[PDB]
C-alpha cells in the first residue's frame, strides 16, 4: 500500500519510497478574512479576524473562531454588540477596539422556600 | 340520553417532543471552488459578471438567520436564575433535569444522554452560543419555572412553594385544589416514575434531529463530488487542460468546466435557501411552544402534549430542544344517570359548577373531571324559572342549611 | 407518458373517509373529552350546555331555548347543501 | 359615559372552510426524460454528474411529505368510533354528515 | 435538463406552501374539533361552539 485516502477520495496518507515510514497530509490554513468595524461615524480604528486560522502562520487573541488581532481581550464581560462566535463578542469601549465573551444576564437566587 | 361517564382516578404522564431549531452555518468561495488556484480560470470567470457576490450574500444571510433562531427561541429569560442548595419540592425531584455543577458544561443527565444519542473552498462557521450558554439558558428557564412558576414571564419572578403552584395548575385545568392535596404523594410518585421511564426509553429514535445533519452532510458530499465531473471537457483538472492545449483553443474547453461548477454552485444555494426557509419555521413554532407551554399553561388542545397540559421543561440537544410536556390523564371512569336540572317545590334548579349524577337512589353534584360526590345544597345551586320547560328535569330535594339549624 | 409517473397516495379515500366517521362520532357522543384520553358519554344536549357555559352564557339559555336552538341548527346545517349545490383553493392546487 | 347595549337573542350560523393538505406524488426518471432511451445520449449525460441522483431525490422527499401531511392531519384519533343506532340528540339532525 | 430543475424547483417552493397549510389545517382539526377555542376568528366568526 503507497498512499492512503479516506472519503472524499482525499489523499492523506502517505508512504516515503525511501525509509518505508507513513506520513500524514493536512492542506496549509487557508481561510476568510473579516473587519469589525465600530462604524465610520464614530472611529476607524479597525481590527481583523482569520477564521479558523492558527495565527502561529499568519494585541493578538486566538479565539475559536480564529484568531483576532488588532483588539485586546479582557476578562470582564459585557453584553454582545459585534457577534464573532464562539461566544465572544466585540465592542468599542474607551478609546479602543476589545473583546470579551457574553454576559447572558445578571443572577438571581430567587428565595424559594 | 340520560348516561355520563366520570373518571375516579388519574395518571400523570410525561412525553417529549423533539424539533430541529437552527442548521450548520457554511460559506463557500467562487475563486476557490471554480478555479482553485488558477489564473486564467479567474480571468475568465469576470465574463460572467456579479454571480458570485449574490450566492455569499445568500449565504452569509442564511448563517445570520441560523443565528436569529436560536436567540429567538432560547434567549427569553431576562435573568439568570439559580435553584436554592436545599430542595424540598413537596417530594417532587427534579434531580434528573436539574443541571448538576460535577460534570462537563454544567449538563444535565438527560441531556447527556441527548446529546451521546446523536476542504476546498468550505467552511463551517462556528454558531454564535455555544453548548454551555444554551445549557445555562435552559437551566435558568428550568430554575425559574420550579421556583416561580409563570410569574417570570410575566415580569419580576415570584417565588412559591411548588405543591401550591401545582394546585394553581390543576385549578387552571378544571380540579380542585383538594385533589392534589389529599393525595399529593401519589402525583409525586407517579410523576418520579414517569420522568425516571423516559429516562430509560431514551437510554435504549431522535430521528428529526438526526435527519436535518444528513441531509446537509450529504448536499455538502454532492457539492463536492460535483467537482471531479467533466462536463463534456477534454479532463476534469484545470492543468490537464491548460499544460496539454493551446491558450485560445483551451479557452472554449475551459468554459465547460465553469458552466458546470456554476450551475452545481447554484444549486446547491437554492436548496440551501429552501432549506432553511423550513428550519426557520421550525424555529419560529419551537419559540412559540417555549413561550406557551413553559413559561404559563395553554389551553390549546394537543399543542402541548396529549392530554391536559401541567407544565413543560425544555433540555437542549445537539442543533434543537427537547420538551418534556406533563400532562393530566383521566382514567378509571364509571358511569352514572344524569340530568340537566333539579325541579324542588316547582322550581328549576341548575348545578352551579357540575353535574348532576345518581348512583341509582340518590343524587349529588361532582365536578366534571373527577368524582367528588356532594349533597345537592343552594349553595351549589341556582335557580331559573319553574320545572315545565327542561325536558329531562328530575324530582328531588335540596338542602337549605339554614332551616336544620334554626330548629 | 415520457418517463413521467404518477404515484398512489397511501390512504385511500375510504379511509380517509372512514378517520373522519370517527370523529364525527367522538365528537358527538364523548364531547371533547375523546381528545384526552379514554371517550366519556355525555347526552348531546348536556355537552351543548357545557358549550354555551365556554363562551360566557349561563347553561339555563340552552336548557329553555333548545328547541329554538335545535330548529337554528338544523337550518343551518340545510343551508350549506344550497351554498354547495365555492372550492377554488381546492381546484387551484390541481 | 352609562349606555350599554345587551343582546336579547341569538342565532346559530354555521360556515366552512376550506384548506389543501396535499398533492399528487409525481415522480420523474431523469435519464428517461432527457435522453428518451437511446445508448449515446445516456454515455454523454452521465458526463454531467449526479443531475439527476439530485432531482429524484428531491421528488421523493416531496412525496414523501406529502403522505405525511394526510397522515398528521386526519390520524388523529386510535380507536374507531361509532354513532349508536338511536338518534336522539336533543332534536339535533345530524343526519346529512353522518 | 435545465428545464427539469425548474420544474423541480416550483415543485419544491409550491410543497412548502402546501405543508404550511396542512400545518394548518391540523391544528385547526385539534384545537376546533377535539375542543372548544377561545381564540377569536380562528374557528370562523362569532363566538365558537
Ligand atoms: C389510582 O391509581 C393508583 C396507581 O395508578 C392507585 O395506587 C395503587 O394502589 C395499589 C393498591 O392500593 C398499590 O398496589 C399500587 O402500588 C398503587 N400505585 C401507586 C403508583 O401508588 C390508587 O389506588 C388508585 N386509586 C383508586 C381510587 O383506585
Ligand atoms: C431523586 O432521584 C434520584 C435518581 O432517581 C435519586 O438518586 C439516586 O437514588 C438511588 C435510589 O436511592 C440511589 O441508588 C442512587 O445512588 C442515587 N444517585 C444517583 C443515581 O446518582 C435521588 O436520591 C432522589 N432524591 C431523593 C431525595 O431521594
Ligand atoms: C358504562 O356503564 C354501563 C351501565 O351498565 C355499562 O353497560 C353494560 O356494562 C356491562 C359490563 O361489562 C356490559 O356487559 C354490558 O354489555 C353493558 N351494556 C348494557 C348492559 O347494555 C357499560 O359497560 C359501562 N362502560 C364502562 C366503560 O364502564
Ligand atoms: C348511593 O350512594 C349513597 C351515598 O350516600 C348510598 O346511601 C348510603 O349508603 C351507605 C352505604 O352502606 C348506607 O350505609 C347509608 O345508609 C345510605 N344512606 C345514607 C343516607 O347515607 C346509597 O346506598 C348508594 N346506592 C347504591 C345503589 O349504591
Ligand atoms: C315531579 O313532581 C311533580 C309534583 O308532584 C309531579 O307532578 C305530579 O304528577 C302526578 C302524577 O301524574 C300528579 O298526580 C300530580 O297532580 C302532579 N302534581 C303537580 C303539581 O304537577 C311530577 O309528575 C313529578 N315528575 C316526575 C318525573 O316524577
Ligand atoms: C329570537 O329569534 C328567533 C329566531 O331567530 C325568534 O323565533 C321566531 O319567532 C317568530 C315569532 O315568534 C316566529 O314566527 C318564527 O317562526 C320563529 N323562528 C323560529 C326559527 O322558531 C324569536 O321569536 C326571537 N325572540 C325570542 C324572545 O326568542
Ligand atoms: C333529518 O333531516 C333529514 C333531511 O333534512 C330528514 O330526512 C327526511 O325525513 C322525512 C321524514 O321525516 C322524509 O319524508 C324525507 O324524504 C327525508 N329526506 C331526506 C332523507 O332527504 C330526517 O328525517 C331528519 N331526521 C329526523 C330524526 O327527523
Ligand atoms: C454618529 O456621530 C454623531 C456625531 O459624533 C454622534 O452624536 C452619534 O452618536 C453617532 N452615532 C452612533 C455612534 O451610532
Ligand atoms: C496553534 O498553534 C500552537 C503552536 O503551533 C499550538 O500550540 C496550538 O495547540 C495550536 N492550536 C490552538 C487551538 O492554539
Ligand atoms: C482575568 O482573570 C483571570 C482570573 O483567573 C485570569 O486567569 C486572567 O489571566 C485574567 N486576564 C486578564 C486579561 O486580566
Ligand atoms: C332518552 O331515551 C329514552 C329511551 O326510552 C327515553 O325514555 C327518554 O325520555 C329520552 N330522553 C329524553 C330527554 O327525552
Amino acid at each position: 500500500q503507497q498512499f492512503g485516502r479516506d472519503i472524499a477520495d482525499t489523499t492523506d496518507a502517505v508512504r516515503d519510497p525511501q525509509t518505508l515510514e507513513i506520513l500524514d497530509i493536512t492542506p496549509c490554513s487557508f481561510g476568510g478574512v473579516s473587519v469589525i468595524t465600530p462604524g465610520t461615524n464614530t472611529s476607524n480604528q479597525v481590527a481583523v479576524l482569520y477564521q479558523d486560522v492558527n495565527c502561529t502562520e499568519v494585541n493578538v487573541f486566538q479565539t475559536r473562531a480564529g484568531c483576532l488581532i488588532g483588539a485586546e481581550h479582557v476578562n470582564n464581560s459585557y453584553e454582545c454588540d459585534i457577534p464573532i462566535g464562539a461566544g465572544i463578542c466585540a465592542s468599542y469601549q474607551t478609546q479602543s477596539i476589545i473583546a470579551y465573551t457574553m454576559s447572558l444576564g445578571a443572577e438571581n437566587s430567587v428565595a424559594y422556600s | 340520553n340520560n348516561s355520563i361517564a366520570i373518571p375516579t382516578n388519574f395518571t400523570i404522564s410525561v412525553t417529549t417532543e423533539i424539533l430541529p431549531v437552527s442548521m450548520t452555518k457554511t460559506s463557500v468561495d467562487c475563486t476557490m471552488y471554480i478555479c482553485g488556484d488558477s489564473t486564467e480560470c479567474s480571468n475568465l470567470l469576470l465574463q460572467y459578471g456579479s454571480f458570485c457576490t449574490q450566492l455569499n450574500r445568500a449565504l452569509t444571510g442564511i448563517a445570520v438567520e441560523q443565528d436569529k433562531n436560536t436567540q429567538e427561541v432560547f434567549a427569553q429569560v431576562k435573568q439568570i436564575y439559580k435553584t436554592p442548595p436545599i430542595k424540598d419540592f413537596g417530594g417532587f425531584n427534579f434531580s434528573q433535569i436539574l443541571p448538576d455543577p460535577s460534570k462537563p458544561s454544567k449538563r444535565s443527565f438527560i441531556e447527556d444522554l441527548l446529546f451521546n444519542k446523536v476542504f476546498n473552498g468550505l467552511t463551517v462557521l462556528p454558531p454564535l452560543l455555544t453548548d454551555e450558554m444554551i445549557a445555562q439558558y435552559t437551566s435558568a428557564l428550568l430554575a425559574g419555572t420550579i421556583t416561580s412558576g409563570w410569574t417570570f414571564g410575566a415580569g419580576a419572578a415570584l417565588q412559591i412553594p411548588f405543591a401550591m403552584q401545582m394546585a394553581y395548575r390543576f385549578n387552571g385545568i378544571g380540579v380542585t385544589q383538594n385533589v392534589l392535596y389529599e393525595n399529593q404523594k401519589l402525583i409525586a410518585n407517579q410523576f418520579n416514575s414517569a420522568i425516571g421511564k423516559i429516562q430509560d426509553s431514551l437510554s435504549s429514535a431522535l430521528g428529526k434531529l438526526q435527519d436535518v445533519v444528513n441531509q446537509n452532510a450529504q448536499a455538502l458530499n454532492t457539492l463536492v463530488k460535483q467537482l471531479s465531473s467533466n462536463f463534456g471537457a477534454i479532463s476534469s483538472v484545470l492543468n490537464d487542460i491548460l499544460s496539454r492545449l493551446d491558450p485560445p483553443e483551451a479557452e472554449v474547453q475551459i468554459d465547460r468546466l465553469i458552466t458546470g461548477r456554476l450551475q452545481s454552485l447554484q444549486t446547491y444555494v437554492t436548496q440551501q435557501l429552501i432549506r432553511a426557509a423550513e428550519i426557520r419555521a421550525s424555529a419560529n413554532l419551537a419559540a412559540t411552544k417555549m413561550s406557551e407551554c413553559v413559561l404559563g399553561q395553554s389551553k390549546r388542545v394537543d399543542f402541548c402534549g396529549k392530554g391536559y397540559h401541567l407544565m413543560s421543561f425544555p433540555q437542549s440537544a445537539p442543533h434543537g430542544v427537547v420538551f418534556l410536556h406533563v400532562t393530566y390523564v383521566p382514567a378509571q371512569e364509571k358511569n352514572f344517570t344524569t340530568a340537566p336540572a333539579i325541579c324542588h317545590d316547582g322550581k328549576a334548579h341548575f348545578p352551579r359548577e357540575g353535574v348532576f349524577v345518581s348512583n341509582g337512589t340518590h343524587w349529588f353534584v361532582t365536578q366534571r373531571n373527577f368524582y367528588e360526590p356532594q349533597i345537592i345544597t343552594t349553595d351549589n345551586t341556582f335557580v331559573s324559572g319553574n320545572c315545565d320547560v327542561v325536558i329531562g328535569i328530575v324530582n328531588n330535594t335540596v338542602y337549605d342549611p339554614l332551616q336544620p339549624e334554626l330548629d
